């Protein structure tokens, strides 16, 4: 995931 | 995540996979060249366990998963007198 | 007649002209003013019937009230929400914000204050172009509206209009001599706001208005603002203004090219290389006036490459995506000085993408640089620590060895951030106390996850010593959760929150290793929260004893051997035996309850209210207070 | 048919069972229906009437294993220079094959062997790999391994996967031992390796000392140690990390303290900051390195 | 805390649901298990139809009548309407 949802 | 335990009569007792791996052989039957890592069927063919006692085995799976860590006067497992001595060797085969 | 006023307010908002006329029929002059002019509360908004009539665009209600009842257009009330608690706005301001031209014309003709000022010096023209209706903006300006009037942050009618995609009003305001050299609260002009909005039409009219490009309060040109916004169209229009000289236009081309290498929604390799090569071509073409860049020494976080000075170097790493991103980052911080708002955030996106394909080692060091700069900038990094602990948990679940000095420096950053939140909540008033406490709790939870993943990693002796030293420092800082839970309470609780990511695979509470580490660093083993529950009271209530009896036995014996008074009473006088709700935990505590005459004597002292103040050892007054 | 004890002919059920256990130890393909049907065959043999055939099943399985790993041993020894890659190719086939066969033989393990000196099939298959394939090849393996490690020191790039799997085989082959599971790995590999790396780094310390001053010897030594933390991370067991680093320290920076302590004077009294940092990291790990340098700095 | 044995002709599914849940959740579950959309399957109770609206709490699936050690059976019919044709379990042997 990471940048998929943690980026914001 | 739903293993399909077939019985001697074709009664496919679909049960939660985490529930069924409480038994050693079902854990072993899905380990090795029986994994089928595709989450499509994951079926197990018990060619020697009658359906009427495999159903009780599945109730035991659910009962054990529910009342594992509770130990707060757990209700007694209903084993009919006639189905015992079939459940005994069924749990011998399907360890625990 | 309070219910009648609410009915009048309800009728005007619902547009019931028939019901409003019936409610207001046969009413005296005092009754009319009481019914039309009272402030009513509904849905978190305190608005008058005339104010609420303009927001909903009920022209018939507005005309009926103004023509017959001649209600004054100076009513004040709380309007709108979502960051808008603006008070003192009249009915004209509400209609302008709602984009209703007919209500504005009716109000102004009836005597609305065109140059009305709210609490934050907001003009009705400011809200008129906020919605985006040209007729409302044209009507107010023709009705003697002062465009130069701004708020306390100096955002005029042109600046508020440039936020959105309303090309008609910004061009019209430029026709009415809008000042292009105005400075906002942070030294910002209208060009800064239009550059980040990605509106080439608004920006290109400002340069035709002789915008007089000047840096903001922080010291960045509006061209650089659009350069970091990955808006090539906005950037590639200032070259014809003939005022950027050569250094400013070539640093924007590099910044524009650098920004395309690190963006969630504007990432593309081909466009990034095209602009970066063009920036390098213009530097190394004239020869006599060749432009040379002052490259910083290679940061260990920024790989090992010290940019690409030679022209062959840039062409060689065109096919390498990693070097393409790395070269953009170095010039991204070099232009801004690595102390800007949006320097670390593109690095965070670069690492997160780099971690999505089983690559970890270079992902970590990028976030260390992001964590390092934000600490210098007094920026809270609770989300950064949370995602960092999540990535370590994902590594550990993947049985991957996590480097320990990174955990050490991240723990140092964590305790520094917790101290920053401590003195922040010391200085921050009730305005943002809820957000400050939320960030405080998040910081404590992330620190606990970091301690847990440190205990889940086999580290060296010196590394473990450093980690325990840092935990000792934070324990001496003595954090306190809003429930009064110290660090020990959260490490033994089962209600301690764990984020939905891979931390559930590694981090869990209560955890024996974390409690042992906290007790090793001299944590307050007898800490009492607001309710009264000690460190022992929280785990004797644990509801799953048999499943993880190892991690309940270990924590019980660790707490007891660390001096946790097993007979301690909360504010309700409940010993941990009483607050057990479990046979297993109760008996496991009873096996650790070394009965002492001191406990019985203290209980007998405090039971019958014997004055023990200063008549016993000072180490016994707190001991009696335990019971 | 039910789970009651029934009359079973061993010479036919075993033949119906050998075709599966022979194809699961080689990681071939066996259909899921056959694999699920075999679990009844071990059960039928283990509760056969009127005498359980658990002894016959275990003895025949042990005979088949010693006739299979020995067949693998001849093939691995058949290849002259490829014995490392032939061992690894026949180990990952057999390490997972032994685990799958242990899964197949679960009823035999938990109701005949564990209930009654006998080893479970998971333990037996591995213990019969270290008796018929490792130990006869022990001289060849821990000679070609150290040649590969020595070539890795020499700058060559061996197959990391093969060497790591072969070295990890020595500790995985004794994963079922309750007491000292790494005794074989330290006996067969670490002691022949720590002695080997000791000689190599003593030679390298003497060679570096013959062409470099103290301002260059320390940088090269720290280069070797930094590489040694990698040349042992991708080849050896995680328990061997601290032993190899500590042994290469006390062969290259603790056998030459006379060279380092004497040159510590000129390093400290001229503020050679780049050299002083390198000496401190070098002398900290040595047992008696710092207590002189400290003194010098104080002076 | 309700346990159900959803019955096909032979196929049986062992499901667990909350004390406050409706039929739509079980329809979604059997869609996720049997790969059958819920628009052609309707649940049952001792051979009488159930509607998608009402909850299982008042439907008769109380916590003390669908305990995990003895879950209550639930019918299931698939459109190819077809009547419920659940096959019972095997006959237990007589006491020896």
């Amino acid at each position: 995931k990471h940048s998929l949802d943690l980026l914001s | 995540m739903y293993v399909k335990l077939i019985s001697s009569d074709g009664h496919e007792f679909i049960v939660k996979r985490e529930h069924a791996l409480t038994s050693g052989t079902i854990k072993a039957m899905l380990s090795g060249p029986g994994q089928f890592a595709e989450n499509e069927t994951n079926e197990v063919n018990f060619r020697e366990i009658p359906s009427h006692v495999l159903s009780k085995v599945c109730m035991y799976f659910t009962y054990k998963v529910r009342y594992t860590n509770s130990s707060t006067e757990i209700p007694e497992f209903p084993i009919a007198p006639e189905i015992a001595l079939e459940l005994l060797m069924a749990a011998n085969f399907l360890d625990c | 007649m309070e219910g009648l006023a609410g009915y009048v307010y309800k009728a005007a908002s619902e547009g019931k002209v028939l019901t409003l006329a019936a409610l207001l029929l046969n009413r005296s002059e005092s009754d009319i003013r009481y019914l039309l002019g009272y402030v009513s509360q509904q849905g978190g908004q305190r608005s008058t019937p005339l104010i609420i009539a303009a927001r909903n665009g009920h022209a018939k209600v507005v005309r009926l009230l103004l023509e017959h009842y001649r209600v004054q257009t100076q009513q004040t009330g709380t309007v709108r929400f979502d960051g808008y608690v603006i008070d003192g706005a009249t009915a004209l301001w509400c209609a302008a914000g709602a984009g209703h031209f007919e209500v504005v014309k009716l109000l102004v003709s009836h005597g609305a204050n065109v140059n009305h000022t709210t609490v934050t010096n907001s003009t009705p023209l400011r809200a008129a172009c906020f919605d985006g209706r040209l007729d409302i903006v044209k009507y107010l300006v023709e009705n003697n509206a002062n465009i130069s009037i701004a708020n306390k942050y100096d955002n005029t009618c042109l600046m508020i209009a440039a936020y959105k995609g309303h090309t008609d009003v910004v061009r019209y305001l430029l026709e009415q001599r809008a000042d292009p050299n105005a400075k906002a609260h942070c030294g910002a002009t209208a060009l800064h706001f239009a550059a980040e909005a990605g509106h080439i039409d608004i920006v290109k009219e400002l340069i035709k208005w002789r915008a007089a490009i000047v840096v903001n309060g922080h010291g960045m040109t509006p061209l650089k603002v659009a350069a970091e916004s990955c808006k090539a169209d906005v950037v590639e229009l200032l070259l014809s203004h003939a005022d950027c000289d050569r250094r400013s236009r070539i640093e924007a081309l590099e910044l524009l090219g650098a920004s395309f290498a690190n963006d969630r929604e504007n990432y593309d390799i081909i466009k990034t290389y095209h602009y970066l090569y063009l920036a390098m071509l213009e530097r190394f073409q004239d020869g006599d006036n060749i432009l040379e860049k002052e490259v910083l020494p290679p940061i260990h976080a920024y790989g090992n490459r010290t940019e690409c000075r030679n022209p062959q170097e840039l062409e060689s790493i065109r096919q390498d995506r990693d070097a393409l991103h790395m070269e953009g980052l170095i010039v991204r911080e070099r232009i801004l000085g690595a102390d800007n708002i949006d320097v670390s955030h593109p690095i965070i996106y670069r690492g997160a993408v780099y971690a999505d394909n089983m690559e970890f080692e270079q992902c970590i060091k990028l976030w260390l640089h992001a964590l390092h700069l934000r600490q210098k900038g007094n920026r809270n990094t609770h989300k950064d620590l949370l995602r960092f602990a999540q990535v370590f948990s994902q590594m550990i679940h993947l049985n991957e060895t996590v480097k320990a000095p990174d955990i050490e420096c991240v723990l140092r950053c964590s305790v520094l951030e917790i101290e920053q939140s401590m003195n922040r909540v010391k200085n921050i008033s009730d305005a943002d106390v809820h957000n400050a406490m939320d960030n405080y709790e998040c910081n404590l939870y992330t620190f606990l996850y970091l301690v847990c993943i440190s205990t889940k990693t086999q580290c060296s002796e010196e590394d473990q010593c450093k980690i325990n030293k840092q935990i000792y420092n934070l324990i001496h800082l003595d954090p306190r959760t809003r429930e009064g839970f110290t660090l020990l309470h959260l490490a033994v609780n089962s209600n301690t929150p764990v984020d939905d990511f891979h931390t559930n695979d590694v981090c869990s509470f209560p955890n024996a290793l974390v409690t042992k580490l906290l007790l090793d660093c001299g944590a307050e083993v007898n800490a009492v929260d607001n309710e009264g529950n000690s460190a022992l009271h929280i785990i004797v209530q644990y509801n799953r004893p048999i499943s993880d009896f190892l991690t309940l036995h270990s924590i019980i014996i660790s707490l007891v051997e660390a001096g946790a008074h097993t007979d301690m009473t909360n504010k309700q006088n409940k010993t941990p035996l009483d607050k057990s709700t479990t046979g297993v935990s109760e008996i496991l505590l009873k096996t650790q309850m070394k009965m002492s005459l001191k406990c019985l004597a203290a209980r007998a002292v405090r039971a019958n209210d014997i004055n023990y103040q200063d008549q016993i050892p000072r180490t016994l007054e707190e001991f009696v207070g335990f019971h | 048919t039910s789970l009651k004890p029934r009359v079973v002919d061993f010479d036919e059920t075993w033949n119906k069972l050998l075709t599966t256990i022979k194809a699961v130890v080689m990681l071939e393909y066996v259909e899921r229906a056959t694999w699920n049907d075999r679990f009844s065959d071990i059960y039928a043999l283990c509760v056969a009437y009127p005498e359980p055939l658990g002894e016959r099943l275990y003895t025949e399985t042990k005979i088949f294993l010693e006739n299979h790993v020995r067949h693998l041993h001849k093939r691995v020894l058949e290849s002259e220079e490829q014995v490392l890659v032939m061992y690894h190719r026949y180990w990952e086939e057999y390490s997972k094959g032994a685990d799958y066969m242990d899964c197949l033989y679960r009823y035999l393990n938990t109701q005949f062997i564990k209930k009654n000196p006998l080893m479970e099939i998971g333990e037996l298959a591995l213990d019969m790999w270290r008796k018929l394939m490792v130990e006869p090849l022990q001289a060849i393996l821990i000679r070609m391994l150290l040649r590969e490690i020595k070539n890795d020191r020499g700058g060559e790039d061996p197959n990391q996967k093969v060497i790591h799997g072969v070295i990890n085989s020595f500790v995985h082959v004794e994963q079922y031992k309750k007491k000292f599971p790494l005794k074989f790995y330290q006996e067969i590999f670490e002691s022949p390796f720590l002695t080997e790396t000791g000689e190599y780094y003593k030679q390298e310390a003497s060679n570096l000392l013959q062409e470099s001053n103290c301002s260059q010897y320390m940088e090269k030594v720290l280069g070797r140690l930094k590489d040694e933390e990698i040349r042992c991370r991708k080849y050896l067991h995680p328990s061997s990390y601290t032993k190899v680093i500590h042994e290469c320290q006390q062969r290259m920076v603790a056998d030459h303290l006379q060279f380092l302590h004497a040159e510590c004077h000129n390093i400290i009294r001229q503020e050679k900051k780049n050299d002083m940092a390198n000496m401190y990291v070098l002398l900290r790990a040595v047992s008696t390195g710092l207590p002189h340098m400290i003194q010098e700095l104080q002076n | 805390d309700v346990f159900l044995m959803i019955r096909r002709h032979k196929t049986t599914i062992f499901t667990d649901a909350k004390e406050s849940s409706t039929v739509f959740e079980l329809k979604r579950i059997v869609e996720g298990i049997l790969k059958r959309p819920p628009d052609e399957q309707r649940l049952y109770k001792d051979d009488q139809l159930l509607d998608d609206g009402k909850t299982l709490g008042e439907c008769g699936f109380t916590s003390q009548t669908a305990r995990p050690q003895a879950p209550a059976t639930v019918g299931l019919a698939f459109r190819a309407f077809e009547a419920l044709c659940i096959e019972p379990f095997s006959s237990p042997p007589e006491l020896p």
